[PDB]
């Protein structure tokens, strides 16, 4: 309820380049820090790249500017370098969606692009692997790092895993990528260490040679078109140290969809939670946080597509999130408390993200979008106070965009990141991208009492 | 009692507090005590002639009698019209009756997969038009066939986009056509030697994911209206496929994030904007499935039953059965899915204004009643036969001082009944 909803701070950037597509905080230290925004459609001054995608490095504090993650234009097939008479790509940046994932921890930002094709260097094929670059110690390092671009090709293998389509860090600046379309997308989630990555970077060899690497493995056929990864999250699930490994599922069990928990140590499954309607992607969205107050990280799912039925009988796409209370002999697979959207089509569940303690009163809140919600479906972010109880039933603020409709739909609430302070008031900020209209915004929590 | 509890300082507020409150005006009674119940009144010495109680009604303004000729000529629900004044809390029913017509005409709009595995079917479908005509010749006097095929979007990563596999998404050897959305073969026409002529002149395609994207090509059918054909009439889509299906949010993984916006995009009989609006959701299939009056024959493999049947629960108006491996069952498919279909009927009802309730009841055959969302629903309903369903219609508030309409109808028909509302909200 105290976000200064007034008169936020927008962000905007090049028109059509969905700029706000992922929003993050950064702090190298305090002094720079900053906003980063995703711009997976925007046009680079990569040479023979069209629509490479970009992260914007947006310092805090009196705009945005472009990070150089890679500067470099698609590679060529060496064996086509003379051998042959044409050179040829071994690559496509082009139109590769880089910035649809950005993640920051301490001085190291990930950014990833899972519309990045490569071509292997032996039979000519169109694998979306997908690839993300690693800045390390505040941009003085940058490490490609593309777990699915392998040895085993095509959809049968990794080659359409699209690896970073999902992505998130661990407390430790462990890496976490979900790829969707691994072993004809059964989807795998993949993760390693930055120091692991750095060990065996050498752009040299394009195939992934890291060492210590978890991944998740092949199943049989009748997992096929899951899509694990769809969304991943980290938290404390398994009563150590180590934050464990939150997928999404949607389309798994009969398209009813499911999410699991996979322990950080050694990625095993530890728990699943599965959906109540096919096809309402449950697990579109994934987060976890303590929502109680207890010190147990809670799980929240969002399924945007779910419909229910109006009392005078009528069905209509809503979407719900369900939350799931952690206990200290584990979690019940069956929800401890559901929200449901009320904006026919509004996609409620479709981003969600912990706000830290917006109010300082002891339990963390949570942001949930519904991209397509509000009265002129420009979206609409709704914040859910934490309590003793668990998290509350109704909204202690509802964001909406404060600019008019358009030709084309705002996307707002699309994305979200909470949880940290931007302007050191000791209250925890929210960035909101708006990425249809090529804007992100910045609220600030004002202080209470 | 509420009629004292709510303490009325006007007749007015009297009626919006209790259905069984009246009110006296005399001031022969001995404040807001005048607002008492109907016999609590009377056995407190107020004359009924002062005794102000306002009472909901009913009256029928259309009542065109069952049917027993073109389409429109034809009457399968009674009364067509009608106004309901509604006191606060006293519920008003009125009885709805339908009848199925003896003969009623059929357009079949067959939607089929041309991924590579249905290469096989394609071969008998090759008959399809004129044995479906004859067979339908004792199912309908009027009957019209169309056809659509579909694969898949045309992008990255649902199909391979090497230049190669974009002019043969199949093997050397097979000559598989380029993959494609959907193409609108044959609009609806009475000449089945024409579906025969034209769907055994269609190519096989292919692609890579096994889930199909038939949802963007139902979509289309489903809203091109003219450019498909539909009549005023029984609408049926067989959909057959051996695969299952993509929905909304698969097409976030090929960059496609737009909802897919529910119009028509066909261009030269083709649709083109798969790369651009993403799959429908089941939600939005049921939206204009039920909107544009189509009844869904899904005709899948004995491997995807499972979800297919899942899919039918979620779509109203919509059956299931079980395709051979060559779609040689096909026909007897369709006539037992029309059967199925024809001999059940569930009420819809549009918006209703906030405090205004709706609840059914439904009498069937053999004393079969349902209550709850049952009510909405009769099965077994032969061709000539009747049902009837009362339908009960409360307002809980003051809504609005204006009069309100909407729409009960049964899913699939043109026909039904308007429902005008009137609020007694002052005396
Ligand atoms: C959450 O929900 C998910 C999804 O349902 C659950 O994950 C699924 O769990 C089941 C049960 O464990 C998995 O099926 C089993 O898979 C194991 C894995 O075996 C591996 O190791 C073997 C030994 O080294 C190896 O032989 C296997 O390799 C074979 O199979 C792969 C894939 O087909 C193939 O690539 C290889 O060439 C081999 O052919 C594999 O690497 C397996 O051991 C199990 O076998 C048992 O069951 C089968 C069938 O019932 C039976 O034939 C065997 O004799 C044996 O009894 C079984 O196949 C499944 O893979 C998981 N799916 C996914 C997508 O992860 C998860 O368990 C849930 N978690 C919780 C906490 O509930
Ligand atoms: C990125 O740059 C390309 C090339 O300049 C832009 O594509 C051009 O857009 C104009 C207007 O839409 C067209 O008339 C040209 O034909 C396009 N050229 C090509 C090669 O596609 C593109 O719009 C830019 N994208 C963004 C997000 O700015
Ligand atoms: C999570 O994974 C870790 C690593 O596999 C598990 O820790 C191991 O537990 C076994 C007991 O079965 C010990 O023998 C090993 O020494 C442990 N290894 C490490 C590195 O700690 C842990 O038990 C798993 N957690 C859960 C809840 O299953
Ligand atoms: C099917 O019936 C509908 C409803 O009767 C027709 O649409 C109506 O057309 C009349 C005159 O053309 C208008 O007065 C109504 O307002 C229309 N209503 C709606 C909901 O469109 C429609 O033309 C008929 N379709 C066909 C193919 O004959
Ligand atoms: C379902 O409701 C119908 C109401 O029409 C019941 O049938 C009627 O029952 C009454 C007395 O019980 C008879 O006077 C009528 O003649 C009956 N109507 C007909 C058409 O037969 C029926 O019994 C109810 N069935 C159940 C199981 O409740
Ligand atoms: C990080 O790099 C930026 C330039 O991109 C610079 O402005 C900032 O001072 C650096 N911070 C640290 C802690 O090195
Ligand atoms: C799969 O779905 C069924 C039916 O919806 C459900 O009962 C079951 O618990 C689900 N299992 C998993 C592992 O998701
Ligand atoms: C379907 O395939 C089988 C193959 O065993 C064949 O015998 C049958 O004739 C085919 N169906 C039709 C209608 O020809
Ligand atoms: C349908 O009703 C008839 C009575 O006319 C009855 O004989 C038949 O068994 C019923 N069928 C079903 C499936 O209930
Ligand atoms: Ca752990
Ligand atoms: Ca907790
Ligand atoms: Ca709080
Ligand atoms: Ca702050
Ligand atoms: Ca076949
Ligand atoms: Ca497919
Ligand atoms: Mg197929």
């Amino acid at each position: 309820f105290n976000l200064d909803a007034e008169a936020p701070a927008v962000l905007s950037g090049p028109p059509g380049s969905f700029f706000g597509f992922s929003v993050e905080f950064y702090r190298p230290g305090t002094d720079g820090v900053s906003v980063l925004v995703g711009a997976p459609k925007a046009n680079t001054s990569q040479p023979g790249v069209l629509q490479g995608g970009a992260v914007y490095l947006c310092p805090w504090g009196a705009q945005c500017t472009p990070i150089e993650f890679d500067s470099k234009g698609s590679r060529l097939l060496e064996s086509s370098l003379s051998s042959s008479e044409g050179e040829e790509p071994v690559e496509y940046k082009s139109l590769q969606w880089f910035g649809a994932t950005v993640r920051a921890h301490g001085s190291s930002i990930l950014a990833c692009a899972p519309l990045y094709s490569w071509r292997t260097e032996k039979e000519p094929l169109s694998d979306p692997v997908g690839t993300c670059y690693l800045s390390t110690d505040n941009f003085t390092r940058i490490l490609e790092y593309a777990p699915c671009r392998s040895d085993f090709s095509w959809a049968a293998g990794q080659g359409y895993c699209q690896g970073g389509f999902s992505a998130e860090f661990t407390k430790t600046g462990r890496v976490v990528l979900g790829g969707p379309g691994s072993y004809f997308w059964q989807g795998q989630i993949l993760s390693a260490t930055q120091e692991q990555i750095a060990e065996s970077y050498y752009p040299e060899y394009l195939i992934n040679l890291v060492q210590g690497q978890l991944q998740t493995r092949q199943a049989s056929s009748i997992y096929d078109d899951s899509y694990l990864g769809y969304s991943v999250a980290v938290g404390e699930f398994s009563g150590d140290d180590t934050e464990d490994f939150v997928a999404g599922v949607p389309k798994g069990n009969l398209t009813y969809g499911y999410v699991t928990i996979l322990n950080g140590s050694d990625i095993r499954s530890l728990y699943n939670f599965s959906g109540e309607q096919m096809a309402s992607y449950f697990g579109y969205a994934v987060a976890a946080t303590d929502v109680n107050g207890d010190g147990l990280d809670d799980l929240l799912v969002g399924a945007p597509l779910l419909m229910d039925r109006t009392p005078d009988g009528r069905p209509q796409e809503v979407g719900r999130v369900y939350v799931y209370l952690q206990h200290p002999a584990g979690i019940e697979p069956t929800p401890t408390l559901t929200l449901t959207g009320h904006d026919e089509f509004g996609r409620f569940g479709s981003s969600l993200t912990p706000l830290g303690d917006l109010d300082q009163d002891g339990y963390n809140d949570v942001a949930i979008g519904a991209p397509f919600g509000g009265e002129t479906q420009q979206g609409v972010v709704f914040v859910f106070p934490g309590g003793p109880g668990g998290l509350g039933s109704k909204p202690s603020q509802v964001l909406q965009p404060l600019w008019a409709a358009s030709h084309t739909p705002d996307f707002f609430g699309s994305a979200l990141r909470g949880g940290r302070d931007l302007d050191g008031n000791g209250y925890p900020d929210l960035i909101v991208g708006s990425f249809g209209v090529d804007k992100a915004v910045v609220y600030r929590g004002r202080p209470v009492v | 009692n509420r009629c004292l509890k709510a303490n009325a300082k006007s007749c007015g507020e009297c009626i919006q507090a209790g259905p069984n409150c009246g009110w006296c005006t005399n001031s022969t009674f001995l404040t807001s005590a005048r607002c008492d119940d109907l016999e609590a009144l009377k056995k407190k010495g107020c004359p009924p002639d002062d005794i102000e109680n306002p009472r909901g009604s009913k009256d029928i303004k259309k009542n065109k009698n069952v049917t027993n000729l073109k389409p429109e000529d034809i009457t399968q629900i009674q009364p067509q019209q009608l106004v309901l004044r509604l006191r606060s809390g006293e519920p008003q029913t009125f009885t709805l009756k339908f009848k199925r017509a003896e003969d009623y005409p059929i357009d079949l709009y067959y939607l089929m997969d041309l991924s590579y595995s249905m290469k096989d079917d394609l071969e008998n479908v090759k008959s399809l038009g004129t044995d479906l005509m004859n067979e339908m010749r004792r199912i309908t006097s009027d009957f019209r066939i169309g056809f659509g095929s579909f694969v898949e979007k045309t992008v990255m990563p649902y199909i391979s986009t090497t230049p190669a596999k974009l002019r043969n998404p199949c093997t050397s050897e097979q000559n598989c056509t380029t993959p494609f959305s959907y193409k609108n073969v044959l609009s609806l026409t009475n000449k089945g030697e024409v579906f025969n002529e034209l769907v055994g002149k269609q190519r096989i395609s292919g692609n890579l994911d096994s889930p199909e994207g038939g949802f963007d090509a139902i979509m289309q059918v489903a809203v091109c209206g003219s450019l498909i054909g539909w009549r005023n009439v029984t609408r049926l889509l067989v959909f057959s496929t051996d695969a299952g299906f993509h929905f909304a949010g698969d097409g976030k993984l090929g960059g496609i994030v737009l909802p897919n916006d529910g119009q028509c995009h066909l261009e030269n009989n083709m649709y083109t904007m798969s790369h651009y609006y993403d799959y429908p959701s089941i939600a939005h299939l049921v939206q204009k499935l039920s909107e544009n009056n189509i009844q869904t024959i899904f005709a899948v493999t004995e491997e995807f039953q499972p979800v297919y049947k899942e899919l039918k629960n979620l779509i109203p108006k919509s059956a299931v059965g079980t395709l051979s491996a060559n779609s040689s069952n096909v026909i007897q498919l369709i006539i037992d899915a029309y059967n199925s279909l024809s001999s059940e009927v569930i009420l819809e009802n549009g918006k209703l204004s906030e405090g205004v309730t709706i609840s059914y009841k439904s009498y069937c055959k053999n004393g079969v009643n349902g209550t709850g969302e049952n009510g909405r629903k009769c099965s077994n309903i032969s061709i000539g036969d009747e049902v009837q369903f009362e339908i009960s219609i409360t307002s809980n508030k003051c809504p609005k001082k204006d009069s309100d309409s909407f729409k009960i109808r049964p899913l699939g028909f043109t026909e039904e009944v308007e429902v005008i509302l009137q609020y007694i909200c002052e005396c």
